[PDB]
RNA sequence: GGUUGCGGCCAUAUCUACCAGAAAGCACCGUUUCCCGUCCGAUCAACUGUAGUUAAGCUGGUAAGAGCCUGACCGAGUAGUGUAGUGGGUGACCAUACGCGAAACUCAGGUGCUGCAAUCU
RNA sequence: GCAGUCAAGCGUUCAUAGCGACAUUGCUUUUUGAUUCUUCGAUGUCGGCUCUUCCUAUCAUACCGAAGCAGAAUUCGGUAA
RNA sequence: GAGAACAGAAAUCUCCAGUAGAACAAAAGGGUAAAAGCCCCCUUGAUUUUGAUUUUCAGUGUGAAUACAAACCAUGAAAGU
RNA sequence: AAAUAUGUAAGAAGUCCUUGUUACUUAAUUGAACGUGGACAUUUGAAUGAAGAGCUUUUAGUGGGCCAUUUUUGGUAAGCAGAACUGGCGAUGCGGGAUGAACCGAACGUAGAGUUAAGGUGCCGGAAUACACGCUCAUCAGACACCACAAAAGGUGUUAGUUCAUCUAGACAGCCGGACGGUGGCCAUGGAAGUCGGAAUCCGCUAAGGAGUGUGUAACAACUCACCGGCCGAAUGAACUAGCCCUGAAAAUGGAUGGCGCUCAAGCGUGUUACCUAUACUCUACCGUCAGGGUUGAUAUGAUGCCCUGACGAGUAGGCAGG
RNA sequence: GGAAUACUGCCAGCUGGGACUGAGGACUGCGACGUAAGUCAAGGAUGCUGGCAUAAUGGUUAUAUGCCGCCCGUCUUGAAACACGGACCAAGGAGUCUAACGUCUAUGCGAGUGUUUGGGUGUAAAACCCAUACGCGUAAUGAAAGUGAACGUAGGUUGGGG
RNA sequence: GAAAUUGUUGAAAGGGAAGGGCAUUUGAUCAGA
């Protein structure tokens, strides 16, 4: 990606990056006082508490999901970074209806091995490049619990869009040092 | 008092789509609808009998049954917590077959032609549709496009 | 707070022991609870629930609907399992040999089969024989048979057996059942 | 709204079979970061262009520095803003190193004379005044004379401690 | 005294406390309005095809 | 390709004003004994295809034509509108953020297509 | 009920000394309405007498500004209860 | 709109234009042009049997209506209604 | 002719091929419906989710509602009266809005630690008399939505702008000089000479002077101003625009940005950090509930027992269960 | 022209200080280091040391201090209310029993069931035993006269636990 | 021989109520080891 870019700039184009096929979606409201529409659409992205984070892989059926849901949750774009620190800290799967956490391989494996997964950095992978079995992995994620912010969320009003200085919508790269500060 | 006839509040719901009144053209008699046959619901202003009630204009249903010149439509119509099973007897002017499944039989046509041809082919089918998705990498050339630099117009009246 | 998508605490909504305290009975859940535990044969699991079920979840399979399960093609020699009473009936007229496992007997329904020439024998004699209920057939009687079943769901168009003390001519068959008498149903 | 950046962004209203390789239309925003640089700048598009961002892209986001950012300026500054009963067209001139700093001196002498927010402000041009009498603000030109000195009477020196022992002087 | 006269308020909570249920669609549905000179003919060609496919079990 | 009988979509087909139409077809057209209907063989009915004509019907063309149809980075991302803020404003109302998104207007193009059967220089 | 803004006109001439149409912006709760929130296991329901205090949108008294203020008398207004 | 004795501005007769600007019992809305309007001809389907269905709705009743079935009829050349 | 809202479909109860029944239907094995047989499972034909789905019985209480945003009716309006969607209060504690049923935030088992929400950080009062750019002086300043009010119109107060003009060929202001002739221009008028009025807005000499900007007379006269000059010498004038402040701005016990108090604020607009703290979030412990499990192979006397795992915990009316 | 630095981001880079927690209770597992023995920060705290050995910790109680805290019950959309009852205390004080019933559950028997009207008997209102009836059920339907439930392996199709 | 209510003694607190919750100081008292 780096040489396409700059290979583009020294032919004098413009090397438009892919469009990104992950979000990381954090609910940052409380419980009480949501539509009916964006409170069932919450539930069907697993944001059932605040500061309850989700992958979601970004189609059009997805993106309409967040535009709904935009009010209440701070989403974007995750690094490598973000969702390797995610899934080893955080890390639960949902085993039997039992949220287990991912404290070794052989659990990873016995779950997610009919897919090709064998290990926890075999389901980071399959999050972050978002594989053919990227729904299973994901769904066999359990959503994760996060902290509030350490530093604080940087604004003195959460419930504004992000572009109005609040902190909901897409805050795209922000996303990660949110996330970091909140895990 | 109040008012809640059969007919009430229908005044532009049964309207004959100006410029287009008259007599009911030949081919909506020349339709022929089977038992199964998934139908929508549009009454016709012109034809008093067999009209569908008010609340089924815009509702799709299915053919349970034909007579003469009518259909029975079955429509799940919503009543308090649940749906109920309506049963219409509706001339055939105040309906039309349904497009909402020949995307869906075209599709299931082209899905057995695919997979007979993977079968003959290779290893290959992805049968499901998929949402539309993230644009791809693309470079963008500036040759004959330069790009045009734009300012925010100042403010002005012209009335 | 969670905004939670069902509700919280709920039950089961399943019986996990029978309200009976027969003793018998208990020590008949224990024997089938360590069996569906360690042998992961459906019918241990599927045996053992009936345990637990109602005297109304278990209404009585006659030697007649024994019969006739065992005529089904190539049940003949299968150990009919009934969890619950198995009753006699003389309607039938020719009776084969089987064994029959069940909760109790009547002495009619034990009489009719020993003299068909086959055996009555307790659930946890059938546990000892088929301990994975091998060559079985489970039987249930019929539970919508009940005389309060064909009052549930009474209403206008039902046809559904309204809740009367006294039947015939003046009791409840005037107004609102004929046409005659302002309308039917 | 915060520490300014300036960005050029560069749209494309996204090509058709019809039309390939559309007008690649470019802007120069001022915003505290990318997100609300593009924002800023579907949002001029759409006022000026038949375009929208479902139906355009961003082809290009980059950052421009100032050239020297360690030269002192004098910028005219042409703005538009909605007041409380209006839309008005102002000049003002700022003395600054910067674009992004003169912005910024923009946004709070905005707000804090005309009240006007930073929803309210259309930055329309900001451009160096190369050479000086064509600067037309007097409170710019007084910074323009000649061996220009001036003191800096009543100095207030912060204390650390609740208590002086002293009774301190404002000398400088 | 004057009270209030309508609302539909809380309606639709109450009815999504237990759900919006589809009607539990059956295959083979009831002839119940089916044209009556067709359900005549359908007893006696259904009748006919037990007899035939009966005849035909050998 | 023309024409006729039956048509499908029902103005790109309609409306106004002129012009043209070979062949065939259609048409106007000629007659009143019969069936039939009228105040009136005008309409309708019957008879002839003979006495005549393309005058009309009809078809096509023409018109900076009316209308109609289509399209538009035309107007206009405007009006409106879903969602958001302990945004502005005394208020009336307005701005901004994430989305959807007209109508009029303007310009450009077009002026029936087609099915079955029969027939024709 | 009280007070403003404009200013066609009244004021012999002259809009604004004093007024002021056609309009329009307000304030007050000493009018009367509107409502039915409190009180129906009970707030004693007119008026007068007596007495205290408060407000100012000031009648008089103090000091003033203005006049279609010569004096006298008066009118408008300010500080003022 | 253009024309004819009485006869004009309204009588009767004629032509042209006329998308309904009329009429269809009544209130309003919808619908309708070789018709649903006007005139004429024949008639009793405003009949019999008991079900199903739509609205109001509890998916009860009543009223009104829809589509069939089994008969007997009416009308038309007929399809049909 | 939108937006929002709304019906249906996205498969094995499907698709495809062959041909059996009928008293229906067709001119006709023609069609209709139901079939026998045969073929197609990795994606069985979009996404996301699914403390599972489906089903039944029987009963409590309730059947006065109210509030908020938005749409909206009557009314001048109402803390009025009536509707639509949603969220709430009732039934709900907790942190914030001083105070308050409804607002903001967040919903509650018992504790510890950390981080925050909304709101705040001069002192009361936990937290910067923080940083930065400006604006405001109020002899009724102002100080956070709901919310506890203020308007039209005004102000060489002050700040920032728009447009049009004058100016070293001398601008504005200031002081001094001229401010004429035809001409008492034409007309009622009793009188009207620039100055009560109707129309007419000329010409001359001009550096310049209106058939006159006002004072004045009965009419004159006499002063004055437009206009031009003399002096000075560099910027100036006008009409607008909108920020803060002020006038407009009057009620009754003495009192309320919550109070104190605050004036390059501790006010207003804006920006950046740091910090404070909810029964909210994260982790852990304990209690209970629910769910999924392991364990009769004995000394195992508590298999409704013991043990493992995960999640959950607000509550009036009311139901049930264990005590 | 060559760097540097800022800013943003990454490291399965190193490391200091502070606070809270120490649940579990033979082994079992996944790992790491080690050639291997074995060791370990790897399925939850151990090691060393000191003082006290009692009111010292702690509990209870009274008071003080900081912050908070309206009077319960009731009707109500709304109660601390300038709405009602309550001065105080003790004792009493309000969904009971019966006839006939619906659902559900437990028990006995089961096409049958119900001994207890009555009789026999008795250690005498108990317990024990019993005939014929009767009630309900095993047949419904019709106003009634009346008639009265297998074409079929008590049917076919679909799903169906086992 | 209860409570309401009361006397005496003892202890404690007390600027326009009292009572209560969390926390600890102080005084009194006390269990367990
Ligand atoms: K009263
Ligand atoms: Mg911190
Ligand atoms: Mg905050
Ligand atoms: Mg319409
Ligand atoms: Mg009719
Ligand atoms: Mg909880
Ligand atoms: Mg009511
Ligand atoms: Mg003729
Ligand atoms: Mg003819
Ligand atoms: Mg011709
Ligand atoms: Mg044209
Ligand atoms: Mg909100
Ligand atoms: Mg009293
Ligand atoms: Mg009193
Ligand atoms: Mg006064
Ligand atoms: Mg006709
Ligand atoms: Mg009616
Ligand atoms: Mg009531
Ligand atoms: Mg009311
Ligand atoms: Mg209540
Ligand atoms: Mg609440
Ligand atoms: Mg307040
Ligand atoms: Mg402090
Ligand atoms: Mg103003
Ligand atoms: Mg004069
Ligand atoms: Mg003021
Ligand atoms: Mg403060
Ligand atoms: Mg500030
Ligand atoms: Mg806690
Ligand atoms: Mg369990
Ligand atoms: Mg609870
Ligand atoms: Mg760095
Ligand atoms: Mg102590
Ligand atoms: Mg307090
Ligand atoms: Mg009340
Ligand atoms: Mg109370
Ligand atoms: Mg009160
Ligand atoms: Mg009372
Ligand atoms: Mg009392
Ligand atoms: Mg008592
Ligand atoms: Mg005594
Ligand atoms: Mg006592
Ligand atoms: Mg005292």
């Amino acid at each position: 990606i780096i040489q396409a870019k700059r290979d583009a700039k020294a032919a004098g184009s413009y090397y438009v990056e892919a469009q990104h096929k992950l979000v990381f979606v954090v609910r940052i409201k409380g419980i009480n006082k949501i539509p009916p529409k964006p409170r069932k659409v919450l539930q069907l992205l697993r944001l059932t508490r605040i500061n309850s984070g989700t992958f979601v892989k970004v189609t059009k059926a997805t993106l309409e999901l967040l535009k709904l849901i935009e009010p209440y949750v701070a989403y974007g774009y995750p690094s490598y970074s973000t969702i390797r620190q995610l899934v080893y800290k955080r890390g639960f799967g949902k085993i039997n209806k039992q949220r287990v956490p991912l404290s070794d391989n052989a659990i990873i494996e016995a779950n997610l091995g009919k897919y090709g997964i064998l290990s926890i950095d075999d389901l980071i992978h399959e999050i972050i490049t978002v594989g053919p079995h990227f729904k299973q992995a994901n769904n066999f994620l359990w959503p994760f619990k996060l902290s509030n912010p350490s530093g604080g969320w940087g604004v003195p009003r959460k419930f504004k869009h992000f572009i109005q200085g609040g902190s909901f919508g897409n805050r795209e790269e922000f996303i990660n040092k949110l996330v970091k500060s909140m895990n | 008092g109040k008012s809640h006839g059969y007919r009430s509040r229908t005044r532009y719901m049964f309207q004959r789509d100006f410029r287009k009144h008259g007599a009911v053209h030949l081919s909506t008699y020349l339709k022929v609808y089977k038992v199964g046959d998934i139908v929508d619901i549009k009454a016709n202003g012109s034809i008093q009998k067999g009209m569908p009630h008010k609340f089924y204009q815009g509702k799709t249903g299915v053919v349970y049954n034909v007579t003469k010149s009518s259909v029975g439509v079955i429509i799940n119509k919503m009543v308090g917590n649940r749906y109920l099973e309506k049963r219409l007897n509706l001339r055939v002017e105040h309906i039309k077959h349904s497009k909402c499944r020949q995307e869906f039989l075209e599709r299931v046509k082209a899905n057995a032609a695919k997979r007979a041809e993977a079968k003959a082919q290779g290893v290959a089918v992805q049968l499901k549709r998929q949402p539309a998705q993230p644009r791809e990498s693309r470079i963008v050339s500036t040759e004959g496009n330069v790009p045009q630099t734009l300012a925010p117009v100042p403010y002005e009246t012209f009335i | 707070g969670i905004d939670h998508t069902s509700k919280q605490h709920k039950r089961s909504g399943h019986r996990t022991a029978p309200k009976s305290d027969n003793v018998y009975l208990k020590l008949l859940v224990k024997l089938y609870t360590f069996l569906a535990r360690r042998t992961d044969a459906p019918f241990n699991k599927v045996v053992l629930k009936a345990l637990f079920l109602s005297k109304i979840n278990r209404p009585p399979v006659s030697v007649s609907r024994i019969a006739r399960a065992l005529k089904q093609e190539g049940a003949a020699n299968k150990t009919v399992v009934v969890v619950g009473t198995v009753t006699d009936d003389a309607r039938i007229f020719e009776f084969p040999k089987t064994t029959v496992a069940a909760l109790r007997f009547t002495a009619g329904a034990r009489a009719k089969i020993v003299k068909a020439g086959g055996e009555c024998i307790t659930l946890d004699q059938l546990a000892v024989r088929a301990p994975k209920g091998q060559n079985t057939l489970i039987l249930r009687g019929p539970r919508n048979s009940r005389e309060a079943v064909r009052h549930f769901g009474m209403g206008p168009h039902k046809g559904k057996a309204p809740r009367i003390l006294s039947t015939g001519r003046k009791f409840e068959r005037a107004r609102g059942r004929r046409r005659s008498k302002g309308f039917k149903v | 709204m915060a520490h300014f950046k300036e960005y050029q962004v560069i749209g494309r209203r996204l090509p058709t079979e019809s039309v390939p390789e559309p007008k690649l239309f470019r802007m120069r925003i001022f915003a505290s970061n990318e997100v609300i640089a593009k924002s800023r700048y579907w949002y001029f598009l759409q006022k000026l262009h038949k375009v929208k961002k479902a139906s355009g892209e961003i082809v290009s986001i980059n950052q421009i520095n100032e050239a020297h950012p360690t030269k002192v300026k004098n910028f005219g500054v042409w703005v538009r803003y909605d007041s409380r009963s209006g839309t008005h067209n102002m000049y003002k001139e700022i003395r600054d190193v910067s674009r992004v700093a003169a912005v910024e001196t923009l946004y709070q002498d905005m707000a804090a004379r005309h009240r006007a927010r930073f929803r309210s402000i259309h930055i329309l041009k900001v451009a160096e005044i190369e050479k000086t009498a064509d600067v037309k603000r007097q409170y710019v030109k007084q910074f323009l004379t000649k061996d220009l000195k001036f003191p800096l009477p009543h100095r207030v020196q912060k204390s650390t401690k609740t208590f002086s022992y002293k009774r301190p002087s404002t000398f400088y | 005294a004057k009270s209030k006269n309508h609302t539909a308020h809380n309606q639709t909570r109450k009815a999504h406390r237990n759900g919006i249920k589809k009607p539990k669609t059956y295959k083979y549905p009831s002839l119940k309005g089916v044209d009556p000179k067709f359900r005549r003919n359908h007893k006696h060609a259904l009748h006919g095809t037990a007899k035939a496919l009966a005849a035909a079990k050998k």
